[PDB]
């Protein structure tokens, strides 16, 4: 006779396994993945301003090597370097390569403010058969090769530039290391060169070393690229009796800049994504990801786990 | 023969997380309970909200991949990043494991609250059978079952009928 | 008309965290319960103690502010510190959120323990009304109400009076 | 007829909002802030022994530039550098500036142990119009400018010092970089200088570079400051045929020292506080703080959050 | 005179974590309950399992001890490691404190589940004494006590005897 | 008349104290320690392949100093350096000592691939009274001291080596810094030396500095050890007119290698342990340890705590 009333909860035939602190295998009605594993495979140019270096890395571009003409005046949040990039000019090493690359990347700009220098007592606009532009001998667009005047000697240089702007100045310069004692004298008359760039803050001086390196684009010598920062108010002095690779102007610095460089071989699509990785973009609202530790922008946190299932429902007890 | 949550769950119930199932002389029925359901659901959303808040944004960082060996500075950079990855991987494993233990606790609690709510409504007119069900010791037609479900069941109405059925 | 914790809290109660409120033929009164209150309080202090322990002391560390750009080493130092700040910020958000969920659980439990304690004292002499209150089925003057509150209430004294009031 | 007994909990009219894992807005009876936001605005000289560098930074003081006389023999837990500090002596750069600054800071002492050197064949106690002390030409109190003897040449130097003490020795020395080829010969006769300081452990040699820098306190030349550590037992040798800026003694090192340097522009009050920041002191028992990531001493942990409310009571349900 | 968990624990009980203790006309006895015990135990192992999983393996790292002072780079390396040690020390303190709070909750719950399980079996044939014990209002010999313990006790068998002993 | 049935839980007379978030002192029936404090005191040679450097540190071995002959061709997961190790050859400093030491350690091998060089115009196989091998003058087994030919001059060197293997090459070389201007001319005729090693990637040039250092094994001069990496395809050129300490071959690099170096004074036993520390091995299944932050292999995480007791049972309420 007596009525019954029962209280219950829902269940499904096939649950989902999740982890608590004490059970590695609790079956719950519904669950949600928290580790993103998918990427797009193309780098999204929104909302991040991208510059594709293509054949040129960020430094070749900043120096103005042949391949790199387009890159002039480009600005970016992320500069993309491709692994297919190649040297196309006179061979060079850079001491503190990654330090300079970082500085250029952070500034997020290849807008070269050109300046005019009067180099007393030297031939200007040197070129080389290693740095072809349309098959014709050329040089770095942002550097000026100085050799002895078609006349006397490497007329001593003592050129100065005062930073009158409100911003900090980056000057890129270099030093020629010739192969033979004869190549030194042909170009610079003197037997030993010297380059001395200096501000009020600090200084560098390089005595160029002669000797043979392996031929690169048919060249036994080398150039060594250096840089100087010049604060507003301060002045820079280039002082050389031989072997200077003079600049053609400065870059802007800011220091209050957020830009960076990414090393990817993935095409620039037309998608949208705030998270860029070397493997591709990430389009997810999940809090974690196993794709790549290299992750630029608004990204999920990189973790080792492949899956982290989050219970979105009660225990499944199906009967 | 009907049972409740003590035994197992209800695949039958598809429009709610919790609910009533009854037997009377008019038949047998299952209805979902909205309050208990929305209660549970609302704490599953709020923690699903606590997780899609992206305070992680990183522009220029450090190199994480290298082409040549360097020794000291590369060794440190590799160490700093590997340390960061280990510590976040731990935070994720613990957070999820800890959220999930809470999600289970909250849903187990809401079920028991629902049972106890009904217990109180029924006063001395029903006995707990032990299987998540109440034996009601008075005739309870479909209007009476609905009153229990919508919270208007006046136990005084049936107290004499039910007590006389329990004591003799 | 009086209610208990099921309905809402008591702004009236100012000398304790939990307490009894009664109605009898002598009047109506509210008294605080010291055991249940001190129970809760003691777990709020102990976790307030777990937090003012300063194992954080740091003399010479690293530069955290820079005047000129430098590239690699500055980039790393900025990264290490920003990583440290992110990880502690997370620990704080979680610790507080997790303490607070515990503080709520502990206080909700102590309330229910208090209710169940009284339930046991009263045996078959009272019925649970559903509103955090017990209907006592015998005359209970002010000494009898105090016995319930101070834990000396002998249910055998009133069992015959109360059972006869419940069954008829 | 039947008496009632009810069980309840306390409540307030106006609660406080706190966060759990699932609700961003739980109203509880009482709550407590855990993120300290207040600082004192003055640096407390208790219980931390402070030294105010005032007009001198930590290196100028260690070198003994004009402004810096007071700082001699001072000891500290925290050396305070002011942003108003100024160069007052001969212009100089320091390679690894921040490395030396760190070493000096950590040692926590400007107690200069003076030693006597007999520099065979040179004029001693050089001064300069850039380094005024009471309006009269002076030099770094801890350095000794060597020029050719009022006579012949820069008589070759080969001076040695054996560390007989039980502690590690820090020797500060330098190198003059003259402006002109004529200034070099006036001071050092020779056309190219050389400085070579060395222990059994390691060595440095500097060939000074001639050339023009911008005039600073009316000076085109520069000095370059270097340092050498000398272990107990070991010996140091200064070896120069030109351009040495000799030392006058060493500093003590310890290595088991906890001191540091803080960069603040805030006055030294008379308060008490174990936590010093660039913004000021922190007087709190809270575990967190949003004031500054720069925090020296027994401090609360720096976090990004402005507020973290900690429930100190139950849910508020006021009815 | 016998008590239950409300009062204190049982040093007597050595073959189980939980158990029954009874008095009838045949004597007095203590038997352990296997289900409730294994329940608790199984969550203590599973978290003991979650802790001996060694995802920490580290070959080449960074220098952690130095013979001479160096300044910037040494200062950073010392900082990175001291930061790592602080953050893991925190994770350990919290994990243990949090596991332990769970271990206590789970075992307190299993005890109460055991009590409520018996409550349900006994229906209207027993009253809760308040001391973790049930007064059984009918003669219950050793077979009847074993039926309660092994889950076969049919309350209908004794309902008339027990209700008549409770109401008069 | 009425039977009683009671439900209880077990208890012990003497509990154990554990910590929750709110109570620093909860007494539970059983508890388990999670911080390992014991170490073995001997370094277990299983499962980690150990090489005991004994009297030689990792660099002396890589250079081939007298003590170090055994170490040739040894391979390791962990190279052990003893604090009793000693210099036994010509005195030398190494710029970036710890960088080279790291590179060698990571490679996990002292298997020296020997190459033959024809050094045009110099005496080979120089020795010295500081580097005794059986009481007789010797040199680093992996270096070749070049002095002027018993004849004319330091015949200019322009030697090249192309990396034809598939792996990256590490070449160890050096530079002699003689004591006197007379010692320079005796050995190298020329008044100033020069060493220039270079690949296509980068370059170094060292002009050796003359002067006096303190005598070490009766020697006022010094050698400065340098290293060059040579990629597959690339070539290395040694170019010197004076003071070269030539190599005898290269080491293999890999870069995909996990090995390291440990600094311990503990004997190599015969135990088994995946966790090695400077204090000894760790044989534990616990997740934490207070022994040493220096921990190599599969180890428990280092923490500051001495004890962290984990409840393995319920509250103890004994009555
Ligand atoms: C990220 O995690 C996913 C899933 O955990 C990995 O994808 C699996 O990879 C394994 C190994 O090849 C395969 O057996 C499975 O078929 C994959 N499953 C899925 C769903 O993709 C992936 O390898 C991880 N990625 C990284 C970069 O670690
Ligand atoms: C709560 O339930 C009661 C009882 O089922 C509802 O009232 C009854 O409704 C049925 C059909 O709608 C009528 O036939 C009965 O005569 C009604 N009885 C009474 C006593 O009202 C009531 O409408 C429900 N209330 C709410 C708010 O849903
Ligand atoms: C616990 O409460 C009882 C009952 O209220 C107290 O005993 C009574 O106290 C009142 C007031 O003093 C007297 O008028 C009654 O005659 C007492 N009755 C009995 C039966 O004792 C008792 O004192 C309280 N106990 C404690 C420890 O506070
Ligand atoms: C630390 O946090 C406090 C509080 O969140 C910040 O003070 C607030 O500042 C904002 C911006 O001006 C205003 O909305 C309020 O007037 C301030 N609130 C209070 C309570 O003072 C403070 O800016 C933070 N400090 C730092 C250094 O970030
Ligand atoms: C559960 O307990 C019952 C009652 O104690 C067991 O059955 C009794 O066992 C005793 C002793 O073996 C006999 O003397 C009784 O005659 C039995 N009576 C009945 C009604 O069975 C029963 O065997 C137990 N069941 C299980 C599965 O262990
Ligand atoms: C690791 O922790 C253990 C235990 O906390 C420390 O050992 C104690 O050391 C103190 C100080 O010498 C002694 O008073 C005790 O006798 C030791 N107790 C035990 C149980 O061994 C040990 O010092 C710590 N080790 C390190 C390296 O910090
Ligand atoms: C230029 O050179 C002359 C001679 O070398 C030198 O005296 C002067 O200081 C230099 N000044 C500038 C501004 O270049
Ligand atoms: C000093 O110089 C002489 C001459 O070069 C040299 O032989 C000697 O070793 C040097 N010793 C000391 C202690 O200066
Ligand atoms: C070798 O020396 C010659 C002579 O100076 C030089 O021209 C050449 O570049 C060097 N090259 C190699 C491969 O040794």
């Amino acid at each position: 006779g007596n009525p019954i009333i029962c209280l219950g909860h829902h269940a499904v035939e096939n649950g989902t396994s999740v982890k608590t602190l004490t059970d590695n295998h609790v079956e719950v009605v519904s669950a949600k993945e928290l580790v993103e594993t998918n990427h797009t495979d193309e780098l999204c140019p929104s909302p991040l301003k991208l510059v594709d270096g293509q054949d040129c890395d960020l430094i070749n571009g900043a120096l103005g090597s042949p391949g790199c003409d387009r890159l002039q005046d480009t600005t970016w949040d992320v500069f993309i370097e491709r692994p297919t990039a190649v040297d196309t000019c006179y061979p060079f090493d850079v001491p503190d390569y990654q330090s300079l690359r970082s500085i250029l990347a952070s500034s997020g700009s290849l807008e070269f403010i050109a300046e005019q220098f009067t180099w007393n007592g030297v031939k200007v606009d040197g070129s080389s058969s290693a740095c072809l532009r349309g098959g014709r001998n050329s040089f770095f667009s942002r550097l000026n090769w100085l050799t002895k005047a078609t006349n006397g000697n490497y007329g001593p240089i003592n050129v100065t530039k005062e930073n009158t702007g409100s911003y900090v100045r980056l000057y890129l310069w270099g030093v020629h290391h010739p192969s033979s004692d004869n190549e030194q004298t042909d170009l610079y008359k003197v037997a030993t060169g010297r380059v001395t760039v200096s501000t009020r803050s600090d200084q560098i001086s390089i005595v160029p070393n002669i000797g043979s390196r392996p031929r690169v684009r048919n060249q036994s010598g080398r150039i060594s690229i250096y840089w100087t920062l010049v604060n507003p108010g301060d002045s820079i002095i280039f002082n050389s009796i031989g072997n200077l690779i003079a600049p053609r102007g400065h870059y802007k610095i800011s220091k209050s800049t957020k830009s960076t460089v990414l090393k990817s071989d993935k095409r620039i699509g037309s998608c949208t994504s705030p998270c860029l990785t070397d493997k591709g973009s990430i389009q997810s609202d999940k809090p974690f990801q196993n794709v790549s530790r290299i992750a630029i922008g608004n990204c999920p946190k990189y973790v080792k786990q492949g899956s982290l299932m989050l219970a979105t429902g009660m225990r499944n007890i199906p009967g | 023969a009907i049972a409740g949550f003590i035994e197992n769950g209800w695949q039958g119930l598809i429009d709610g997380w919790y609910g009533f199932r009854h037997q009377n002389a008019e038949g047998t029925g299952t209805a979902a309970d909205l309050k208990s359901t929305q209660a549970a659901i609302d704490q599953i959303n709020g923690k699903l909200n606590r997780l899609i808040e992206k305070t992680n944004e990183k522009y220029h960082q450090i190199e994480k991949e290298f082409e040549q060996v360097e020794g000291r500075i590369q060794d440190l950079e590799k160490y700093v990043e590997d340390t960061k990855i280990d510590l976040w991987s731990y935070n994720a494993e613990l957070l999820v494991a800890l959220e999930n233990q809470h999600t289970i606790d909250v849903t187990d609690s809401e079920m028991n609250k629902l049972f106890e709510r009904v217990r109180r409504q029924l006063r001395e007119n029903a006995e707990d059978q032990g299987n998540g069900c109440f034996e009601i010791f008075h005739q309870c037609d479909n209007n009476c079952i609905e009153s229990i479900r919508n919270g208007t069941y006046d136990h005084n109405i049936y107290r004499d009928e039910a007590i006389n059925n329990r004591i003799k």
